[PDB]
């Protein structure tokens, strides 16, 4: 699980 | 992936807790301030005339952030500018730790120092219920 916001 | 942080006090919520360290040293400890404005940090804290350098002497400061609105990188760097020593992104919903990318978009980033984390959501409402108990919460990072 990867995320910028 | 995942790490870990450890609640020293108080010791209602002490205890080592999972955290996700952000995709962007040594032991560190701090104590943990949760923003009366600006609590997703997508602003910057001088324009509330808020700092969070600590007074010769006593423990750096940990703020608490919460997720949203913007790119965590920002949140990092905000919180950066306004004197904390680590960020810790209390998830905005109940579920398994992210990661905190890069923007991607499409520097600051090469200029990102302090520590960054997102906890759960759990954690982060625990926190700020000792806060608001008025009981001070320190923490120690071993990243």
């Amino acid at each position: 699980r990867v995320a910028a916001a | 992936e995942k790490n870990n942080l450890k609640v020293t006090s108080p010791d209602s919520i002490k205890g080592i807790y999972e955290c996700a360290i952000g995709n962007f040293g040594g032991t560190l400890v701090g104590t943990v301030v949760y923003p009366k404005s600006n609590q997703k940090a997508c602003k910057s804290y001088s324009d509330f005339d808020i700092s969070f350098k600590s007074k010769p002497g006593r423990l750096p400061t940990f703020v608490l952030i919460d997720r949203g609105d913007c790119y965590f990188t920002l949140k990092a760097w905000i919180a950066q500018q306004a004197g904390a020593a680590a960020i810790l992104v209390a998830d905005s919903k109940a579920e398994p730790l992210i990661t905190m990318d890069t923007p991607e978009e499409d520097d600051y980033l090469q200029n990102i120092t302090i520590p960054s984390a997102l906890i759960t959501k759990t954690l982060g409402d625990s926190i700020k219920s000792a806060l608001s108990g008025g009981d001070m919460v320190n923490m120690k990072l071993d990243w």
